[PDB]
RNA sequence: UAUACAAUUAUCAUAUUAAAUUGUUAAGUGUUGAUUUAACCAAUAAAAAUAUAAAUAAUUUUUAUUUGUUUUUAAACACCAUUAGGUAUAUGCAAAUAUAAAAUUAUAGUAAUUAUAAAUUAUAUUAAAAAGGUAUUGUUGCCCACCAAUUUUUAUAAUAAAAAUAACGUGCAGUAAUUAAUAUAUUUAUAAAAAUAUAUUUUUUUUUUUU
């Protein structure tokens, strides 16, 4: 991804969650950027109690993942927009997604010298693995590899 | 001839020019000194100046190695003593000497085991003296100033990053919460020293 | 008597000292021995003489045609080293030479890293080991 | 797959969840605080709802 | 594939210099970049003074595009009076490079 | 005044002083709790405690915490002490390896001795001496022997000693677990 | 810095002495530095360097007739306007005004 | 009086090819009270965690730029003083050990030198074994400043500075030396010096390869 966010939010009535997410989204569109994926997660129990705008500590919070394509200039604006919203407890930001840690160290990349387009195409989920991932995806990966490489040109040279 | 080449009639044979100006060095290395004991600078064993050295600092922990007489010392029988203790604490109507027999068996063996370990360890002291120890002849490695050159190499690096300027300089320690107590326009985190 | 110690070193302390039956290397050893007795040479000097003595061209590459790790068999060494002490007049009673050279080796056989030696303590030097811990010594 | 540390098949959930290995409290529990200090030691007890029992 | 030639060098260094300048305008103390700006400015000075003896019109239009005339100004009267400002293009080896005949009839 | 939790004066008991934070149930310590142990049914908490404490002490965490939580020390003395610690460690490691490289030789000489016992008494005999059930007619004998081995292998809980904390006068080191003098 | 780090040559030991100074020598020179500094403090020294003036030549303000400590010695001759301004500087240096940066104070500064 | 440094490795003050700079997080109330300290006294107590890549090498920056002093306590710890407070850490100014040098002292005329490291010095819980000396038949050893006389040079700052010096009176600063020392910084003062902030051993060591 170009940018990503993890947004720890207060667990409110659904109409409010939807309004808040519409506000963040519109704040991203106005600033001339895109949303790769807005992923929803449940109301979880974190390891740290968060206080909201009421200064009332919270045991539970709704987690929400943002993945954005912006300019680095106007994500300052979106940053202090998101962090200043009352329904967001915490937001952590990943800017490292284009050059993550495991590449371009003493010619680790075979047949290319730092191809940037490898990790840009990808989403955050495949750059940073989630805990549930097991050896099983090693299977799926390749059925999604081989299959892809079969249909790509034929699909592209159609139009 | 009848004795060592490094030792003549009156004491250690004085090769370097330090020996001729300071010839107390030939005949006295300490209170563990005898005359046969010159040129062998280590003196007997259990004796003053008998300790072998490793990169210059003497080896005074030997028993602690084989786990005889140490706080971390190896214990032979545990399960036995615990078992027997349990027996004692449970009830007084039945008395089990079966446990005390397994235990005293265990101990009876332990004695010989220990004498064996001690003997093997003295053989280790001998071997360590022959094939490892420098006999207190090399500079200590075990305290940070001995490694000063190493640290220097690091200071140099942080200097070349700073345009080859501030040597031995470090960032000013700020405050417990310097970042959130300061207004816009003032440095909220400690900078590189050259950056001040 | 230190002679026996020296010879023990030439026998057991040297990987591949050529074929020790051959009259060439044999004469090297003979001469050096007679020079350790009668004090004409230091033990260290005579040892470094022995191992640096001239043997045969392309020595290592002929050694690849016999040895794997360059460790020869020690029989030729001991038979030569006893032979030299017998032919030189070293002992009044003939057997003693062979016995001592043999015995001192057998005792060292039990020691940890037996055939290696620290270079400083191996021979005569300013600082020495106590007479109990000396290497092929009678007092060990 | 041959070289992987990761189990392939259904994976036990108890080896994932954060709160699996952690305390499980009850409205009736008493929390005893034993604080050892250098020159002192003391003890207190608290209701689960946070109310102090004895001094 | 030209990089090392004078015009190119002068331009890229001109740009780098502007960037660092406005950067220092924002966040006042990083003296690392003060130093890097000064070094860049020096190498720019070299590049430009070699340019005017290679082709001067391009030199001119670079100065007019990026507004760097301030680093072409001779530093101080002392070293200027001794003709060590003009002595530079001697060391650079461009002193005789003119090829008159297109300009200035040599007769 | 406001003190940190590891401060000397931290939780005071006085007429003015009042403890800070939610102190029970879900509490001030919520995500700050370094260790948690579910007590196994019928296990005294003294084994639990001595296990925790042995752990902390052997990995030199209780060292660190005691050290830093009592006095301030400049980053130079902290560096000096930590790197001194680490270099003393390095030295003693290089001693241990020597000891071990010798003890593997000793162990070899032992195993060799065992071989000589083998060809004096024959292999099978030696195996007999070592507890080989050649006298086991039926499985019931086997299950007696293995029941013995089972009752040995089961590990009674180890009570591992934790060195006491020594309180000295002005406390040059509150890491003090022994009475030896130290270089500050 | 303006003042002198050291007084006299504090690193005199034999070549390759692996420290800047020995304990002995550094203690001697610490003594001499101590005496000089103590003299500066008790006599209440004040120096000044004024803009648009030769700098190496510093007006000694501690000898000025108003700020002079001695009741006897003839102090120094400095321009009337300049000396008034120096007196005002020394005076208004003394105390901390809030919003200004805290600067170290002493008895001997007055 | 004249009469031959080094240039392969030399510690106090003349820097120089360098990638940084910027991030709003945490923490707080139940109740009747001996916490901290070797010992005193004031008196709510909890707390402030994230960034790599990239920047090309050398030839005219030396009047330029640069080497831990920093608004806001209505926020604490810490430190300094003592029940009445001060202060509480890089927006002004501030070149400076990381070495270019010719016997010590001394503002570059004073005395005749100085500095220096491995000999020697009895008690640190191993199945008795590791240790320092400014002294030199060695702690009943040496030494340190102020406090008088005088001698001599001068760049005369409470009471000038410096050097020779053998009185009197305070002490006990130093030799790991009765709270280890050393350097810088700031404060303090009968006198050595002492308090605090940083670096550091020319101070003595105590040692978890996932428990
Ligand atoms: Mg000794
Ligand atoms: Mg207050
Ligand atoms: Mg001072
Ligand atoms: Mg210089
Ligand atoms: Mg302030
Ligand atoms: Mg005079
Ligand atoms: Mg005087
Ligand atoms: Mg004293
Ligand atoms: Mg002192
Ligand atoms: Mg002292
Ligand atoms: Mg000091
Ligand atoms: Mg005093
Ligand atoms: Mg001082």
């Amino acid at each position: 991804v170009f940018y990503s966010f993890v947004l720890v939010m207060k667990p409110r009535q659904r109409r409010f969650t939807s309004q808040a997410l519409r506000e963040i989204g519109v704040a991203v569109y106005s600033n001339g950027g895109l949303i790769r994926s807005i992923t929803n997660e449940g109301i979880m129990r974190p390891y740290s109690r968060f206080r909201d705008a009421d200064n009332t500590p919270l045991t539970y919070a709704r987690y929400i993942i943002l993945q954005l394509d912006m300019g680095e200039e106007e994500m300052g604006k979106v940053d202090k927009i998101i962090r200043e919203h009352q329904d967001v407890l915490m937001a952590l930001k990943l800017n490292n997604l284009e050059r993550p840690v495991g590449i371009r160290s003493g010619n680790k990349e075979l047949q290319a010298a730092y191809f940037p387009l490898d990790t840009f195409t990808r989403l955050e989920e495949e750059i940073n693995w989630s805990p549930q991932t097991s050896a099983d995806i090693y299977t799926q990966l390749e059925m999604n590899w081989k299959e892809f490489s079969r249909t790509r040109w034929s699909s592209f040279l159609r139009n | 001839r009848q004795h060592d080449s490094g030792v003549n009639q009156y004491g250690l044979k004085p090769t370097n020019a330090y020996d001729y100006i300071n010839p107390t060095n030939l005949i006295n290395f300490g209170r563990g000194t005898t005359f046969d004991n010159l040129g062998v600078r280590r003196a007997g064993r259990g004796e003053i100046d008998s300790s072998p050295s490793h990169s210059g600092s003497p080896v005074f922990t030997q028993a602690k190695l084989i786990g005889l007489s140490g706080e971390e010392q190896l214990t032979m029988c545990q399960s036995e003593t615990m078992a027997l203790r349990l027996c004692m604490a449970k009830a007084g109507k039945e008395t089990c000497e079966r446990e005390s027999r397994a235990l005293d068996s265990c101990l009876g063996r332990v004695g010989h085991l220990r004498r064996a370990m001690s003997e093997a360890c003295w053989e280790f002291n001998d071997w360590f003296i022959q094939n490892v120890s420098d006999n207190h002849t090399k500079p200590f490695q075990h305290r940070p100033h001995d490694w000063r050159h190493f640290y220097a190499q690091e200071k140099l690096v942080r200097e070349r990053q700073q345009n080859g300027h501030a040597y031995g300089r470090r960032p000013k320690q700020f405050s417990f919460g310097a970042r959130y107590v300061k207004t816009d326009g003032y440095g909220k985190r400690p900078r590189l020293p050259y950056n001040k | 008597d230190d002679m026996f110690i020296w010879l023990c070193h030439t026998a057991m302390s040297v990987l591949n000292p050529g074929d020790m039956r051959s009259r060439l290397i044999y004469n090297h050893l003979r001469i050096l021995a007679e020079s350790v007795a009668s004090g004409e040479m230091t033990q260290r000097t005579a040892f470094r003489f022995f191992e640096s003595a001239v043997r045969s061209p392309a020595y290592r590459e002929i050694a690849k045609r016999q040895l794997e790790g360059g460790a020869a068999t020690r029989l030729a060494g001991i038979s030569a080293a006893a032979d030299v002490m017998r032919r030189m007049g070293l002992t009044r009673r003939p057997m003693s030479s062979y016995f001592e050279l043999y015995q001192r080796i057998v005792e060292r056989s039990e020691a940890m890293t037996p055939w290696g030696f620290p270079p400083l303590f191996q021979f005569e030097e300013r600082l020495s080991l106590e007479p109990r811990l000396k290497f092929f010594s009678r007092a060990s | 797959v041959k070289n992987s540390e990761m189990t392939q098949g259904p994976v036990d959930y108890s080896q994932l969840d954060m709160w699996g290995e952690m305390p499980r409290y009850t409205s009736d529990m008493v929390f005893l605080y034993l604080v050892s200090r250098r020159r002192n030691t003391y003890a207190v007890a608290y209701t689960y709802e946070g109310k102090r029992i004895l001094n | 594939f030209d990089t090392t030639s004078p015009a190119v060098l002068a331009v890229k260094r001109a740009l780098k210099c502007r960037v660092l300048r406005n950067h220092l305008l924002t966040n006042p103390h990083n003296n690392i970049i003060k130093t890097v700006l000064a070094n860049t400015e020096r190498k720019l000075n070299h590049a430009l003074r070699r340019l005017r003896k290679v082709d001067f019109k391009k030199y001119w239009e670079i100065i007019r595009d990026h507004d760097v005339q301030d680093i072409l100004q001779p530093p101080n009267l002392v070293t200027y009076r001794q003709g060590s400002y003009w002595k530079y293009d001697w060391n650079a080896g461009l002193a005789i490079s003119t090829n008159l005949a297109d300009v200035m009839d040599p007769r | 005044g406001g003190y940190m939790m590891y401060h000397r004066k931290a939780m005071g008991t006085m007429k003015y002083s009042k403890w800070k934070g939610a102190h029970g149930g879900i509490s001030h310590f919520y995500g700050r709790t370094p260790m948690v142990e579910e007590v196994r049914p019928n296990e005294p908490i003294t084994l639990v405690d001595r296990r925790i404490m042995h752990y902390v002490h052997h990995s030199r965490l209780r060292h660190f915490q005691l050290f830093r939580s009592y006095q301030e020390k400049s980053n130079s003395t902290e560096c000096k002490l930590r790197e001194g610690e680490m270099l003393r460690r390095r030295w003693h490691r290089r001693l241990q390896k020597s000891f071990i490289a010798f003890m593997q030789f000793k162990t070899m000489k032992v195993l060799e001795d065992q071989a000589r016992l083998v060809n004096t008494y024959g292999q099978a005999a030696v195996n007999a001496a070592l507890g080989d059930p050649w006298n086991a007619t039926d499985n019931v004998a086997r299950e007696r022997k293995s029941a013995a081995v089972r009752r040995q292998v089961r590990a009674l809980p180890m009570v591992n000693v934790v060195p006491k904390h020594v309180a000295t006068m002005k406390q040059i080191h509150n890491d003090r677990f022994n009475y030896r003098w130290r270089v500050n | 810095r303006w003042a002198a780090k050291f007084y006299g040559q504090v690193t005199f030991g034999p070549r390759n002495y692996p420290y800047p100074s020995s304990r002995w020598l550094a203690r001697r020179f610490q003594m001499k530095k101590h005496r000089i500094i103590k003299r500066f403090r008790f006599r209440r020294y004040k120096l000044a360097a004024v803009a648009n003036l030769p700098f190496a030549k510093m007006i000694r303000v501690g000898m000025l007739p108003e700020l002079k400590s001695s009741k006897t010695k003839r102090g120094d001759v400095v321009d009337p306007t300049l000396s008034g301004q120096l007196v005002s500087a020394v005076k208004n240096t003394g105390e901390k005004r809030k919003g200004q940066r805290t600067r170290p104070k002493s008895k001997y500064q007055v």
